[PDB]
């Protein structure tokens, strides 16, 4: 029917025809996880001026240790009207502006108030961060492609830059295909099961912070197929599905791609353990390009086959550079034998202490703690028949460490 | 980068 | 004033101090990131039926290999009607049940047609190749899950597995801890909101966001109480609203003599308990941590420092692993991996914590860790990843190399 | 477990 295609070619594939998305202007608040499409540049100095690093006195550093008179505060919020003569200081707290005249800050443990004894050596610039100390006018503080996070978002606060630029992300449709499926909230009937694949592929596009649509449950057939994908592609940019057969003829979906919305199916097969039977096709709509993933019924594939095309396509549409995951190395906690396929498994990664290597337990197992890499064993080989605990090995990293 | 599992010699 | 406090107990004093908060009952598709209070129990068996592995046909393992009438197909989602005897087989896909009278199952690549219908190319016949051990490429009921079986314990800390696992055994509603309220506010009167132009003396509230960003980026819903002016009246304002809103009111700013008004109001206004004012640490001294027990609840407070670097690094080492326990996770700390020093750097008295990018590099076994040092400067396409612990000054470690291994703590999915 | 970050030789 459809090549076998190798892992590493269905993966290029993938990225080569995912697009990248177009942008939009979003408010500061809301850039958690969004790339900029923009450079932003900072409109004033930081500090705009000098500010004292610690809580203690504004002095003069030729004067050197001594008596001081105490002419004043600095308040937080305001220009300092007095100026700093030889025999003088002025009280500061930390952020506080320093006094024309001053040109260092001693703490208060080197020492209203009216005179301090100064123990000092204070060199001149000492604990002052002079104007643009942190941010320098008019420079580039976010560039372009810039991937955000918190900091991010306060940087963008720290200089003004409330409306931003920003890549779109991907809103992604899913379904479950199969005539043995119930909802989780049915009881069971002869024959059939509750569909699981739904709730953990809208959970996990959910966990990236993409937007997603519920399109439930399909039946297995041409009708009920193509009104769900139209409707997936009038409201989504990724429309999911999971499960359905492919065996002879009655592969409907395969079928309806090709035949009913003339999509292009770029893969049908690939040669991996789970997730044999992956599908990956474009369609182009309008100029538009929507993307579609048929992902196998069999739980385990579905998510990781969801982990290692899906996520990566939708880090791509959301204007993310290397849209790859991260793959760390670990030491395996489990012998193995290897399968002829490159084979991938939902494991656990704990470091342990003191060893520089994080241990990868596979789960196949009641852990606590949520599957956190997926372990990437490599295919059989005549050098590697098994594989041994301790072994050195790839984890692919897909969820909070 | 690969992602395919491998080996470490 | 307030004893220095060693970075060791002031870490613990928060675990220790800080309360589980209870539980509540959600629909599981919100289960994300939520601790089950329940062990849950599964109540059908998955499969329930004998399941086929491969697509192929269902056979007797005592007829052997050879040609064989196909009575039909079975249906997904149908309990199979016909049953097979011998020199028969029924063709089979991937889901689907095993009718009774077949014990095994064969690909189709180890089979050959012999025979179709053509009226219509129905097929008739099937030349099996090979001979099959009894229970070969069948799932029997319970497979997967054995009906009664605790397929979670309580404790656990759900992902989009566990989730699909809720929806697989039928358990849409589920018991799980509460998650934490987190109301966030900035005290300073050198502040403007980030919307303003600047003023002379002031500058725009940046660690407000950043909070609110980092909390949310752990899934907590924030309350943002705003720009608070540095005072007696205003702060007991905004705490007050903080204590009736939320389980944790976070603070950034204000000044630390007399002048301290919030620990000031505190313990006169509020009777808080204030466990530490100063910490041993860089950055990030000048922190504050208190409980106020009101009507038998715990609620918790955190007054970081206004310095922007200070807010971030504080609001990780302390503030999200006591969420995290609120939430009622079994082990709220942090993970600490090992990694490789990139650039060099003198070392403090007190321990110091650098906002840090981890890169794996393709394999090299340990990753490497790249300070950031700093509030801008420094540019990196990629957000910060971690914040590196570098130990404090001794005799022995006046500086560290690029190459060293030094532990990192893992801050926000990567 | 250590919140104050470690080194230690190995010469």
């Amino acid at each position: 029917p459809f090549p076998l295609t190798s892992m590493d070619k269905a993966f290029i594939t993938v990225l080569e025809m995912t697009p990248v998305l177009g942008t939009e202007i979003i408010n500061y608040r809301d850039g958690m996880g969004r790339v900029l499409a923009q450079d932003v540049y900072a409109k004033d100095n930081l500090p705009p001026f000098p500010a004292s690093v610690k809580d203690g006195y504004a002095v003069r550093a030729a004067d050197g240790p001594g008596d001081r008179f105490i002419i004043g505060e600095s308040q937080a919020g305001e220009q300092p009207t007095q100026t700093v003569m030889p025999g003088q200081v002025m009280r500061v707290t930390t952020g506080a502006p320093i006094p024309c005249g001053a040109d260092a800050v001693v703490q208060v443990e080197d020492t209203e108030e009216l005179e301090v004894r100064i123990l000092v050596q204070a060199r001149p610039g000492q604990d002052i961060r002079p104007i643009g100390h942190d941010i320098k006018r008019g420079e580039c503080v976010l560039a372009k492609g810039t991937h955000m996070g918190p900091s991010e978002i306060g940087l963008l606060a720290t200089v003004g830059v409330t409306e931003v630029e920003v890549n779109k992300f991907p809103v992604v449709a899913v379904m479950s295909t199969g005539n043995e499926l119930l909802n989780p909230e049915d009881d069971l009937l002869p024959g059939k099961i509750r569909d699981s694949n739904r709730s953990t592929l809208l959970a996990t596009i959910q966990e990236h912070g993409y937007p997603t649509i519920n399109l439930g449950i399909v039946g297995d057939n041409p009708d009920d197929l193509l009104n769900a994908l139209n409707e997936g592609i009038s409201r989504a940019d990724v429309i999911i599905t999971s499960g359905g057969v492919s065996m002879g003829e009655k592969d409907y979906l395969k079928q309806v791609l090709d035949i009913d919305l003339h999509a292009q199916i770029h893969f049908g097969r690939v040669f991996m353990k789970p997730g044999l039977p992956t599908t990956f096709a474009t369609l182009d709509i309008d100029g538009v390009r929507k993307i579609i993933f048929a992902l196998p019924g069999n739980p385990v594939s579905a998510v990781v086959t969801c982990n290692l095309f899906v996520v990566p396509a939708l880090r791509k549409m959301q204007g993310i550079l290397d849209p790859r995951p991260t793959i760390i190395k670990a030491r395996l906690s489990c012998d193995v034998k290897l399968d002829p396929r490159p084979e991938y498994h939902r494991c656990i990664l704990t470091w342990h202490h003191q060893e520089p290597l994080p241990w990868a337990q596979s789960t196949g197992l009641m852990s606590m703690r949520s599957a956190n890499g997926l372990l990437m064993l490599p295919p059989k080989t005549e050098q590697y028949v098994e594989l041994h605990k301790g072994e050195v090995v790839d984890v692919m990293v897909i969820g909070r460490l | 980068f690969n992602i395919v599992g491998t080996t470490y010699p």
